[PDB]
RNA sequence: CGGCUACCCACCCGACCCGUCUUGAAACACGGACCAAGGAGUCUAACACGUGCGCGAGUCGGGGGCUCGCACGAAAGCCGC
RNA sequence: GAGGGCGUGAAACCGUUAAGAGGUAAACGGGUGGGGUCCGCGCAGUCCGCCCGGAGGAUUCAACCCGGCGGCGGGUCCGG
C-alpha cells in the first residue's frame, strides 16, 4: 500500500498548464480537430450575458 | 513506466543482463559497507579518503543553534534594501546615507568582496569582517555595532 | 569482412533535438533552413546550439553579458545567446545593449528595459540578420557547474583537488585516513 | 478486371516461407511463430548448413512492391461509409477491406457504395443472402 | 499580440452591443506536451491505492 | 498561428487513421486525404474544400471567408454549381487560378471534382 | 447524479439486496403500472399488485387485448400468474407461464379501505 | 462561471456537460485525456475576471500574489510568413533542384 | 487456365536433441513422457549521472489554513505579516 | 448442434471415414515434380481515360452585355 501513487507537481507548472489550455480552447482548428461539432456556433469562445 | 522499464526488453534472453558465467545470485561480496578495511579498501580509500578514524574535539549537547550567523557579501549588501532607496537618497542631495540594517533582513555578519560603488552608507550588524570594514571606509560610510 | 577497421558507424552528434517543445522545434526549422540555405556559420553555430541540450547551454548571467560587450569592437553589436539570460544582484548600471536570447528572466527583462536597452527573439533576429551580421555570439560558464567540481583522475591521490562525496562538509566525516598526516597516510 | 489500378511491376518477395521455428515439428507446445533462439549449443544459432534459416534484413522486399497484393494494390481495412469515402482520392492504389464484424444489412451499403466510388474492395460477395 | 473584441451574445443568440476585449491568457502560448505532463501527474493524484 | 495548429493537430487529433498503413485525415474540409499540410483545410487562413451537393447532382464548393476568423459561422461561404462538367470544371479553375486565393492545391480541387463528377453521374 | 453517500451505486451490494430482499420490500419490487384511464381516474402512476388484479399483458409471447386476472404471485421468483396465460407440458396438463409484473399493465385494481388509504397517500405525496 | 445563483440546478444533467469555475480552473475539465481545446461557454463577469485573476505582460495577476503570464519563445510566429519575407529571400544562395543521380 | 502457400507423397544434396555449467556437448554430463493454466529483476527510501519541463540567485508548500453541504471532489484552486 | 457437474468446448490422447505413403526409426532445411481441397476468371470473346476528324438524334448555357447577392485583391488608408 505504500507504493508513490500520489505526484506532486509545480505551481508555476499547473498555471502555465491552465494558461495553455485556456489559450488552446481558443483557436477554432484545435476544437474542431478535438471533435467537437463548431460548424453553426458562433463566435469563439462565447460569452453570455449575466442572466444565464 | 515499466513498459519503459528494461526489464520488459531482457524478455527472451536467458541470463537476463547478468551473464551466464558471473551468476549474480544474492550478495556476492558483502551487504552495504562491508570490507571496508579487508577487501574493499581499493574502493573506500581511492574513492573516500578519510574515512577511518578520529579527527579531533567532541563537543557534547552540540547545537546548530548557538553559531548562527547567516554571512552577507558586499556585493548582496545593496540589495537588501530597494534600489529606489538608494537612489533617490544619494542622488545628489547632501551628505546623507542610507542605513542598511542587515539584522532586519537576517543576515548578521557582513563580510567583504568587490562592488562596493562611490554612494557611502551606514551599515548596522554584529560582526564584520576588516576585509569589508575597510571598503566601507575606503567608499566613506560608517561602521555600527549593534546587538 | 571487408574493412580491417574498427566499426564506429554514428559518429556522436545529436541531429533531432530531444526536447518535444513546439517552439524549439519551429526554431529548429527555420534555423535549419538558414543554416543549409545562407552559408552562414553563424547559423550553423546557432543551429548546433539549439540542437544542444537543456544542461550543456548553461544560463548567462548579466554581468558577463555586460563585459563581454565592454570590450573595443562591441559598440552596436547585438548579444546573441542561444540559452537563458539571467538577472544579477551584483552591478548596479547596465548600458543600452541589445539582447538576442530565448526565455530571459522577469527582472532581467525588466532592468533591459528600464535602462533603455532592446530584447528579441530569434524569429526577431532572424528578420533582422539572416546572415548574421552585427552579433556577438556568447556561451555561459560549463565548468561552473556543482556536478563539474566531483570530476577527475581521482578525488585524492595526488592531492586532486576534485570534492569526494559526503553527507555534511564538516568534522567527523572523512578527515582521518588519508586526509592527515597524522592518521595513517597523507594522500 | 474489375478496376485495373497504376502500373505495378514484377512483385517478388524473395522468399515466400514464412519461416518456421526450430523444433516445432518435435514438440506441439511449441507454435510455429518464429522465436529468435539464445542457445549455447543450437546449431540454428550457430547457422549450420542444411538447417533452418533465420529471418535476417536480407530478406526485405523492395519499397516499391511492399505491401503490395497480387492484384496490385495495398489494402486498407474499413467499418462504414466515412471510412469508406476517404479512400476517394486513391481509389487507384488503395483498396478497400470491409472489416470482419460489420454485418451483411450495412455490408451491402457499403459496397454499393464502393461500387458507385469506383474503390476496389477485397471481399464484395462475403456473408450475401 | 494583439487582443481583439469579441462580441457578447444574449440568451437569444443574438449580438449584443457589448464588446469585452479578450484577456491575454489567450494569448498565451500553447504548450500541449507540458498540458500532458501536468495532467498525467494530475492523473496520477487523482486515485485510490489499490488492492494489496 | 498556422503552424503551431499544425504542430499541435498533426497528431492526438479527432482524426488521423493511423490502421496498419498510410495516414488519412477524413477532415470535414479537405481536399487529399493525405494528413499534409499544404492539404489541410482546419488551419490556414485560406481553404478550400469540395464536397457533392445535398440535392443528388451537381458540387458544392466551400472556400474560407478571410475577412473573419474564430467565427466559424461565417467563416465559410459555400456555392452550388450543377453544369455539365467541363463549364464547372473550368469555373474552379478560373475561381482558383485568376484569384490569388490558394493558388496551391489547383490539382487537388480539380481531380476531386472530377472523380466526384464520374461517380455522381450513373 | 446520485449525491447521497449512504446509497450505492455498487451493482454487486445493489443485485445483493435485490435478490435478497425480504417480501415487504419484494412487494415494493413487484410493483406494476397501471391503463391510462385507471391513472387519468386516479392520480397515480404504479401500484404494487395483488392475488386479484385484473391484468392486461403488453408484452412477450402474448401481447395485449387478454384483459384477465392474476391467481399466484411468487414473490420469491418475482412472478405473477395469469389465470388466461397457459402453456401446456408435455402430458397435456396445462401450467401458468412465468410474467414479471413490470412487464403487466393494470387495468382494474381490488377495491378495499387499505387500498383507498394507500391510494389517497399516492394522491396527497403526488401532490 | 462565477458566482454560482442555480447554473449548477440548469447544467447538472444535461449528459456530457462540465460544471466548472473560473476561481477554481481544473486541468482536468479543460483538457480531458491530455488533449487541449476544448469547447468552452464563458459569462460577461468570467470573460471580464479571467484579465484580474490572471493580468497581461504589462502587469501582475491582481487576485494571485506573485504570477505572471509566461514570456513567449516566437514574438511572431507566422513561418510560412517569415519564409517569404523579402529579408530572408534577399539573403538565400539559389534554389538548387537538380538531382545528379547514378551515372551507369 | 493460373496459384505461392501451416495438406499429402516422391526425388537429389545437406543435415546428431534441445536448455546450461564448461577451454570443449550429439555425448557413455545433467533436466525434459505429452498437453492446458500459473511461473521469475517488482516496490519503497537514499545516492550518483544523463535527459525533459517550470522558475531562475533564488527555488519548493510535500505541514497546516481558507471555499457552500455536491458523483467524479481522498481531485482541483488559493495563502505571502 | 443447451437433456439434470447441462454456456462456450482447444491441446495432449483415442475411434471411424476420406486422401497419400511405407525396408536404412521418425522428424527437418534448400530445390522442384506429382496428387488433392479451395480461390479468381471465362476460358481461340474480353482493357481503360483525353483530344481530334466523320457518321445520326436531343438539349441549353457558355461567347458579349444588362440584373444580383457572396467572396479575393489593393489605392485615397476618404470616412470610424
Ligand atoms: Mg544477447
Ligand atoms: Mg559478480
Ligand atoms: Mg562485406
Ligand atoms: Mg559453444
Ligand atoms: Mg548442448
Ligand atoms: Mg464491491
Ligand atoms: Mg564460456
Ligand atoms: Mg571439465
Ligand atoms: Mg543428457
Ligand atoms: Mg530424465
Ligand atoms: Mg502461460
Ligand atoms: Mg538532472
Ligand atoms: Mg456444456
Ligand atoms: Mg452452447
Ligand atoms: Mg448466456
Ligand atoms: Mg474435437
Ligand atoms: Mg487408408
Amino acid at each position: 500500500t505504500w507504493r508513490r501513487w500520489h505526484r506532486r507537481v509545480n505551481t508555476t507548472q499547473k498555471r502555465y498548464a491552465i494558461c495553455s489550455a485556456l489559450a488552446a480552447s481558443a483557436l477554432p482548428a484545435l476544437v474542431m480537430s478535438k471533435g467537437h461539432r463548431i460548424e453553426e456556433v458562433p463566435e469563439l469562445p462565447l460569452v453570455v450575458e449575466d442572466k444565464v | 513506466p515499466s513498459r519503459l522499464r528494461k526489464t520488459r526488453k531482457l524478455r527472451g534472453h536467458v541470463s537476463h543482463g547478468h551473464g551466464r558465467i558471473g551468476k549474480h545470485r544474492k550478495h556476492p561480496g558483502g551487504r552495504g559497507n562491508a570490507g571496508g578495511l579487508h577487501h574493499h579498501r581499493i574502493n573506500f580509500d581511492k574513492y573516500h579518503p578519510g574515512y577511518f578514524g578520529k579527527v579531533g574535539m567532541k563537543h557534547y549537547h552540540l547545537k546548530r543553534n548557538q553559531s548562527f550567523c547567516p554571512t552577507v557579501n558586499l556585493d548582496k549588501l545593496w540589495t537588501l534594501v530597494s534600489e529606489q532607496t538608494r537612489v533617490n537618497a544619494a542622488k545628489n542631495k547632501t551628505g546623507a546615507a542610507p542605513i542598511i540594517d542587515v539584522v532586519r533582513s537576517g543576515y548578521y555578519k557582513v563580510l567583504g568582496k568587490g562592488k562596493l560603488p562611490k554612494q557611502p552608507v551606514i551599515v548596522k550588524a554584529k560582526f564584520f569582517s576588516r576585509r569589508a570594514e575597510e571598503k566601507i571606509k575606503s567608499v566613506g560610510g560608517a561602521c555600527v555595532l549593534v546587538a | 569482412g571487408v574493412d580491417i577497421r574498427h566499426n564506429k558507424d554514428r559518429k556522436v552528434r545529436r541531429k533531432e533535438p530531444k526536447s518535444q517543445d513546439i517552439y524549439l522545434r519551429l526554431l529548429v526549422k527555420l534555423y535549419r533552413f538558414l543554416a543549409r540555405r545562407t552559408n552562414s556559420t553563424f547559423n550553423q553555430v546557432v543551429l548546433k546550439r539549439l540542437f544542444m541540450s537543456r544542461t550543456n547551454r548553461p544560463p548567462l548571467s548579466l554581468s558577463r553579458m555586460i563585459r563581454k560587450m565592454k570590450l573595443p569592437g562591441r559598440e552596436n553589436k547585438t548579444a546573441v545567446v542561444v540559452g537563458t539570460i539571467t538577472d544579477d544582484v551584483r552591478v548596479q548600471e547596465v548600458p543600452k545593449l541589445k539582447v538576442c536570447a530565448l526565455r530571459v528572466t522577469s527582472r532581467a527583462r525588466s532592468r533591459i528595459l528600464r535602462a533603455g536597452g532592446k530584447i528579441l527573439t530569434f524569429d526577431q533576429l532572424a528578420l533582422d540578420s539572416p546572415k548574421g551580421c552585427g552579433t556577438v555570439l556568447l556561451s555561459g560558464p560549463r565548468k561552473g557547474r556543482e556536478v563539474y567540481r566531483h570530476f577527475g583522475k581521482a578525488p585524492g591521490t595526488p592531492h586532486s583537488h576534485t570534492k569526494p562525496y559526503v553527507r555534511s562538509k564538516g568534522r567527523k566525516f572523512e578527515r582521518a585516513r588519508g586526509r592527515r598526516a597524522s592518521r595513517g597516510y597523507k594522500n | 478486371a474489375a478496376l485495373r489500378p497504376l502500373v505495378k511491376p514484377k512483385i517478388v518477395k524473395k522468399r515466400t516461407k514464412k519461416f518456421i521455428r526450430h523444433q516445432s515439428d518435435r514438440y506441439v507446445k511449441i507454435k510455429r511463430n518464429w522465436r529468435k533462439p539464445r542457445g549455447i549449443d543450437n546449431r540454428v544459432r550457430r547457422r549450420f548448413k542444411g538447417q533452418i534459416l533465420m529471418p535476417n534484413i536480407g530478406y526485405g522486399s523492395n519499397k516499391k512492391t511492399k505491401h503490395m497484393l497480387p492484384s496490385g494494390f495495398r489494402k486498407f481495412l474499413v467499418h462504414n461509409v466515412k471510412e469508406l469515402e476517404v479512400l476517394l482520392m486513391c481509389n487507384k492504389s488503395y483498396c478497400a477491406e470491409i472489416a470482419h464484424n460489420v454485418s451483411s444489412k450495412n455490408r451491402k451499403a457499403i459496397v454499393e457504395r464502393a461500387a458507385q466510388l469506383a474503390i476496389r474492395v477485397t471481399n464484395p460477395n462475403a456473408r450475401l443472402r | 499580440c494583439a487582443r481583439p473584441l469579441i462580441s457578447v451574445y444574449s440568451e437569444k443568440g443574438e449580438s449584443s452591443g457589448k464588446n469585452v476585449t479578450l484577456p491575454a491568457v489567450f494569448k498565451a502560448p500553447i504548450r500541449p506536451d507540458i498540458v500532458n505532463f501536468v495532467h498525467t501527474n494530475l492523473r496520477k493524484n487523482n486515485r485510490q491505492p489499490y488492492a494489496v | 498561428s498556422a503552424h503551431l495548429q499544425w504542430m499541435v493537430v498533426r497528431n492526438c487529433s479527432s482524426f488521423l487513421i493511423k490502421r496498419n498503413k498510410q495516414t488519412y485525415s477524413t477532415e470535414p474540409n479537405n481536399l487529399k486525404a493525405r494528413n499534409s499540410f499544404r492539404y489541410n483545410g482546419l488551419i490556414h487562413r485560406k481553404t478550400v474544400g469540395v464536397e457533392p451537393a445535398a440535392d443528388g447532382k451537381g458540387v458544392v464548393v466551400v472556400i474560407k471567408r478571410r475577412s473573419g476568423q474564430r467565427k466559424p459561422a461565417t467563416s465559410y461561404v459555400r456555392t452550388t454549381i450543377n453544369k455539365n462538367a467541363r463549364a464547372t470544371l473550368s469555373s474552379i479553375r478560373h475561381m482558383i487560378r485568376k484569384n490569388k486565393y490558394r493558388p496551391d492545391l489547383r490539382m487537388a480541387a480539380i481531380r476531386r471534382a472530377s472523380a466526384i463528377l464520374r461517380s455522381q453521374k450513373p | 447524479m446520485k449525491f447521497n453517500p449512504f446509497v450505492t451505486s455498487d451493482r454487486s451490494k445493489n443485485r445483493k439486496r435485490h435478490f435478497n430482499a425480504p417480501s415487504h420490500i419484494r412487494r415494493k419490487i413487484m410493483s406494476s403500472p397501471l391503463s391510462k384511464e385507471l391513472r387519468q381516474k386516479y392520480n397515480v402512476r404504479s401500484m404494487p399488485i395483488r392475488k386479484d388484479d385484473e391484468v392486461q399483458v403488453v408484452r412477450g409471447h402474448y401481447k395485449g387485448q387478454q384483459i384477465g386476472k392474476v391467481v399466484q404471485v411468487y414473490r420469491k421468483k418475482y412472478v405473477i400468474y395469469i389465470e388466461r396465460v397457459q402453456r401446456e407440458k408435455a402430458n397435456g396438463t396445462t401450467v401458468h407461464v412465468g410474467i414479471h409484473p413490470s412487464k403487466v399493465v393494470i387495468t382494474r385494481l381490488k377495491l378495499d379501505k387499505d387500498r383507498k388509504k394507500i391510494l389517497e397517500r399516492k394522491a396527497k405525496s403526488r401532490q | 462561471y462565477n458566482e454560482d445563483n442555480g447554473i449548477i440546478k440548469a447544467f447538472r444533467n444535461i449528459p456530457g456537460i462540465t460544471l466548472l469555475n473560473v476561481s477554481k480552473l481544473n486541468i482536468l475539465k479543460l483538457a480531458p485525456g491530455g488533449h487541449v481545446g476544448r469547447f468552452c461557454i464563458w459569462t460577461e463577469s468570467a470573460f471580464r475576471k479571467l484579465d484580474e485573476l490572471y493580468g497581461t505582460w504589462r502587469k501582475a495577476a491582481s487576485l494571485k500574489s506573485n504570477y505572471n503570464l509566461p514570456m513567449h519563445k516566437m514574438i511572431n510566429t507566422d513561418l510560412s510568413r517569415i519564409l517569404k519575407s523579402p529579408e530572408i529571400q534577399r539573403a538565400l544562395r539559389a534554389p538548387r533542384k537538380k538531382i545528379h543521380r547514378r551515372v551507369l
